[PDB]
RNA sequence: GGCGACACACGUGCUACAAUGCCCACUACAAAGCGAUGCCACCCGGCAACGGGGAGCUAAUCGCAAAAAGGUGGGCCCAGUUCGGAUUGGGGUCUGCAACCCGACCCCAUGAAGCCGGAAUCGCUAGUAAUCGCGGAUCAGCCAUGCCGCGGUGAAUACG
RNA sequence: CGCGGGGUGGAGCAGCCUGGUAGCUCGUCGGGCUCAUAACCCGAAGGUCGUCGGUUCAAAUCCGGCCCCCGCAACCA
RNA sequence: UCGCCUCCUAAAAGGUAACGGAGGCGCCCAAAGGUCCCCUCAGGCGGGACGGAAAUCCGCCGGAGAGCGCAAGGGUAGAAG
C-alpha cells in the first residue's frame, strides 16, 4: 500500500492541482479511478492457444489475469462466428493501478522505439484518456525469450476530473510525457 | 560535385544581376538560360526565369534550395502519363 | 542484450551483432570496439554486462541512430519532394533519381515488372 | 483478490542505463531495463544529435 | 564478389584503390 | 535542350545466388603494349579518392607495376548469412569554362532481387572449354561489364 | 394475360437444387519453334452473376416485383 | 386453390363474405426446459495498437426503437431479454 506514485499522488500532486484549479471540497479533487488494459485479440480466432499465452503473459505485467471477452455479434466479413474470443481485458485499479502505472512511466514507455512523446489529444472530452501500444516486450517482465508473436494493447484512464484540463493536469504532474 | 575549393559556380553574367539587385535596391525579375549555375544567399527571393530546352520558366528561390543549380527546377522533357 | 532501439543481437559475434543494427556496419562498428576496448571476435551470448551499458550507451549518444535516422532519411526526401527539385520528381511520382537508363531494368526501384502489350 | 489464480506481486529492485529504480513493486522482483528516463539523456532533459552550404561555400 | 567495391576483391575489378586496396 | 525519354517487348553482356566458397594477413610465378605536351618512383598530409613535393627515363636504362588465380596462416558455420552488392541518404574528390538534365571515383549509412532459372536454347574437340589477372586504341574526363590483343592455372568426352 | 425453363469473364456452357469457395472449352494478351503464318509448347489476364427490394451473420445460390429469352397453351363458340 | 397460423378487409364487444390485399406452418430446443442468484438494450457522440461503417476497450447520452429459435400481431427490462 506504500506505493511511490500513491505518495508521490498525495504529496506534492494533489496540493500544485488545488492551488491551480482552487478546489472548495477535497472530494471536488481530480482522482485517478480505474485504468482498464484490453488487449483486442483477433489474432486468436481458431487458434484458442494464442490466448492462454497471451493472458500468462498480461498477468505476468498487471499481477491480474484478465477476463476474456467474447463476440458480441456474428460478423462476416471477418470470421467472428458469435461466440468466439476477440480478446483479454484486464480492470485494475487501487494500489494495483499504481504499482502498474508507476512501472509504466519508468520503465515500459521510454522502452518505446522512438517515442517523442504521448499524442495530447486523447481526452475524450470528459476528462479520461486512452493510449495503444504495439508491442508486449517494452516491459520489464518480458525477456524477449518468451514472446511468441508481438502483440499489443489498448489502455483506458479513468479520472473523476468533470474536464480535460484537470485530467491533464493530474497525469502531468503525476509524471505522463506529452507533446 | 562540383570540386569544393574550385567554386561553388554561379555564371557571372547572372551574379552580376543579383549583386545588382539584392545588393542594390532595385528588387524583380530576371530571365536567364544559365542552368549550369549553382544559388544564392544572394538570389533567394528574386524570381528567374530559367529555359528548359524550349522556353523561359518563372522560379521563386527560398532557404531550402541551398546550392541547388538553377536547372534542377526547371525540367527537360514532358511526359503527363497518358 | 539491446542497443539502440531495441534491436537486440546475439550469439553470432560482437562485431557483427551490430551490422544488425540499422545506421551501423562493418565500419561505424569495427572502430567503436576500440571506442570502448572491446576484443571483436567473443559473442553478446557472454560479454560482462559492464562492458554491454558502455556500448548501449556509446552508441546511442554517439550519432543519429536506427529510430532518428530513419526519421531523418524520411523528412529528408518530403524535403525534396513538396519542394520542385528535380531529384524529387523522381520520389514525389516514384522512378530512380541518379543517373541510369529506364528503357530497360529499373525493376528494383521500379516494382515487378507489369507486362501490357504490343504493336 | 481471487487466491489462487493470481501473480504473487512482491516488491522487487529494477535498474536501468541511470542509477536504480527505487519502487519496484512487481512480480519476478531483480530485472534489468535498458532505457528508463529520468536521464538527462533520452528527451527528458532535451538534447538533439537549410543548414549546411552557406557555411562550407561561403567563400572556398 | 568482382562488383563488391568495398572490398579488395572487387576494387581490383573496377581497377580503382581505396581504403580496402591501398598500395 | 535532345540523341541519356519509360506501361512494356527482344538481342548481346557483367555481377551473382555461395563452403571446390566469402574475407583478412603474409608470400610468390607471367606476357604484350604504352608513356618527357606524358608515365610518375620515393617522401609528407589525407581512412581514401586525391593533393603537396619531387628523382629518373625521348627509355631492354626510368615509370604505369600490385599481376590475379595460387601459396601460407587464420576468421565465418549453411544463415537471404561476413553470401549477394542493387537502390537510396549524407560527406567529399578530380577532369573540365561548366557535371541539374547527364560524368568517373573515395568514404559513411542502406542493404534490395536472387536459394541455378518455363517452353526454349548457345559456345566449345587441347593448352581448347571453363575460370584468373594484364595491356592498348578512342580518349580531357567517362558511363568499358564493350572491342581488339596478352599470358596465368587448366578439364570433360566423340561408340557413331 | 396463363403454365413451365432460363439470364454467369468476349462466344458457348457448368456452377444455383443443398448459402461461405465462380469453373470448362474457345477466344484475348506476353513469350517460344518457324524465313515467316497457322498448327503446337510455356505463362497471363479477364466477372458481380438481368435488375430492384427483401432474407440471413454471409446471397450467383433462398424470397417478392419488374424486365428481357425460350417453350407450351388459348378448347365447346 | 383445398388443412393450420398472423395482419387487414371487419362498420371501436364476439362473429362476418369474395378466383379481395399481404405473409407464414407440416418444424426446432437435453437446453432454447425447472428453479435460485445476478445482470440490462438498440442506437448516437468522444476516446483507443494491429480494428476498416460495424471484432474488442473506456467515457457520457440513450425507456426501449434491441432482444425474445422461425411469420406476423399482441406483449415485454419492475423481463418474457
Ligand atoms: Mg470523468
Ligand atoms: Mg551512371
Ligand atoms: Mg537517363
Ligand atoms: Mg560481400
Ligand atoms: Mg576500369
Ligand atoms: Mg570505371
Ligand atoms: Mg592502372
Ligand atoms: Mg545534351
Ligand atoms: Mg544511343
Ligand atoms: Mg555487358
Ligand atoms: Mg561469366
Ligand atoms: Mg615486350
Ligand atoms: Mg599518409
Ligand atoms: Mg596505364
Ligand atoms: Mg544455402
Ligand atoms: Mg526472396
Ligand atoms: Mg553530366
Ligand atoms: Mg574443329
Ligand atoms: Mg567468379
Ligand atoms: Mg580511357
Ligand atoms: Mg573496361
Ligand atoms: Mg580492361
Ligand atoms: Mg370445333
Ligand atoms: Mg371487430
Amino acid at each position: 500500500l506504500d506505493v511511490a506514485l500513491k505518495r508521490k499522488y498525495y504529496e506534492e500532486v494533489r496540493p500544485e492541482l488545488i492551488r491551480r484549479f482552487g478546489y472548495q471540497n477535497v472530494w471536488e479533487v481530480p482522482r485517478l479511478e480505474k485504468v482498464v488494459i484490453n488487449q483486442g485479440l483477433g489474432e486468436a480466432k481458431e487458434d484458442a492457444r494464442i490466448l492462454e499465452k497471451a493472458a500468462q503473459e498480461l498477468a505476468l505485467i498487471t499481477g491480474q489475469k484478465p477476463a476474456v471477452t467474447r463476440a458480441k455479434k456474428s460478423i462476416s466479413n471477418f470470421k467472428l462466428r458469435k461466440g468466439m474470443p476477440i480478446g483479454l481485458r484486464v480492470t485494475l485499479r487501487r494500489d494495483r493501478m499504481w504499482i502498474f502505472l508507476e512501472k509504466l512511466l519508468n520503465v515500459a514507455l521510454p522502452r518505446i522505439r522512438d517515442f517523442r512523446g504521448l499524442n495530447p489529444n486523447s481526452f475524450d472530452g470528459r476528462g479520461n484518456y486512452n493510449l495503444g501500444l504495439r508491442e508486449q516486450l517494452i516491459f520489464p517482465e518480458i525477456t524477449y525469450d518468451m514472446v511468441d508473436a508481438l502483440r499489443g494493447m489498448d489502455i483506458a484512464v479513468v479520472t473523476t476530473a468533470e474536464t480535460d484540463e484537470e485530467a491533464r493536469a493530474l497525469l502531468e504532474l503525476l509524471g505522463f510525457p506529452f507533446r | 560535385p562540383r570540386s569544393l575549393k574550385k567554386g561553388v559556380f554561379v555564371d557571372d553574367h547572372l551574379l552580376e544581376k543579383v549583386l545588382e539587385l539584392n545588393a542594390k535596391g532595385e528588387k524583380r525579375l530576371i530571365k536567364t538560360w544559365s542552368r549550369r549555375s549553382t544559388i544564392v544567399p544572394e538570389m533567394v527571393g528574386h524570381t528567374i526565369a530559367v529555359y528548359n530546352g524550349k522556353q523561359h520558366v518563372p522560379v521563386y528561390i527560398t532557404e531550402n534550395m541551398v546550392g541547388h543549380k538553377l536547372g534542377e527546377f526547371a525540367p527537360t522533357r514532358t511526359y503527363r502519363g497518358h | 542484450a539491446r542497443i539502440a532501439g531495441v534491436e537486440i543481437p546475439r550469439n553470432k559475434r560482437v562485431d557483427v551483432a551490430l551490422t544488425y543494427i540499422y545506421g551501423i556496419g562493418k565500419a561505424r562498428a569495427k572502430e567503436a570496439l576500440e571506442k570502448t576496448g572491446i576484443n571483436p571476435a567473443t559473442r553478446v551470448k557472454d560479454l560482462t554486462e559492464a562492458e554491454v551499458v558502455r556500448l548501449r550507451e556509446y552508441v546511442e549518444n554517439t550519432w543519429k541512430l536506427e529510430g532518428e535516422l530513419r526519421a531523418e532519411v524520411a523528412a529528408n526526401i518530403k524535403r525534396l519532394m513538396d519542394i520542385g527539385c528535380y531529384r524529387g520528381l523522381r520520389h514525389r511520382r516514384g522512378l530512380p533519381v541518379r543517373g541510369q537508363r529506364t528503357r530497360t531494368n529499373a525493376r528494383t526501384r521500379k516494382g515487378p515488372r507489369k507486362t501490357v502489350a504490343g504493336k | 483478490m481471487k487466491e489462487g489464480i493470481h501473480p504473487k506481486l512482491v516488491p522487487a529492485r529494477i535498474i536501468c542505463g541511470c542509477g536504480n529504480v527505487i519502487e519496484t513493486y512487481s512480480t519476478k522482483p531483480e530485472i534489468y531495463v535498458e532505457v528508463c528516463s529520468k536521464c538527462h539523456p533520452f528527451y527528458t532533459g532535451q538534447q538533439r544529435f537549410v543548414e549546411r552550404f552557406q557555411r562550407r561555400y561561403g567563400d572556398s | 564478389g568482382k562488383g563488391d567495391r568495398r572490398t579488395r576483391r572487387g576494387k581490383i575489378w573496377r581497377g580503382t584503390y581505396g581504403k580496402y586496396r591501398p598500395r
